[PDB]
């Protein structure tokens, strides 16, 4: 059985504060 | 068969002898510091 995974599985890559940034 | 050797250690042998080593390797990462100098802090 299956299910759409949609927009979830995303985590922070490194542990460097950033804002207002499309990294 | 499976593939260990071992070697023959004895006190009459110089690259024929056993050599201890160790690999310190360093953890650089953004993480905490958590090993350090001991080089002292200011205010």
């Amino acid at each position: 059985a299956y299910t759409n995974s949609f927009t979830r599985g995303v985590y922070y890559p490194d542990k460097v504060f950033r804002s207002s940034v499309l990294h | 068969y499976f593939p260990l050797q071992s070697y023959g250690f004895q006190p009459t042998n110089v690259g024929y002898q056993p050599y201890r080593v160790v690999v310190l390797s360093f953890e650089l990462l953004h993480a905490p510091a958590t090993v350090c100098g001991p080089k002292k802090s200011t205010n």
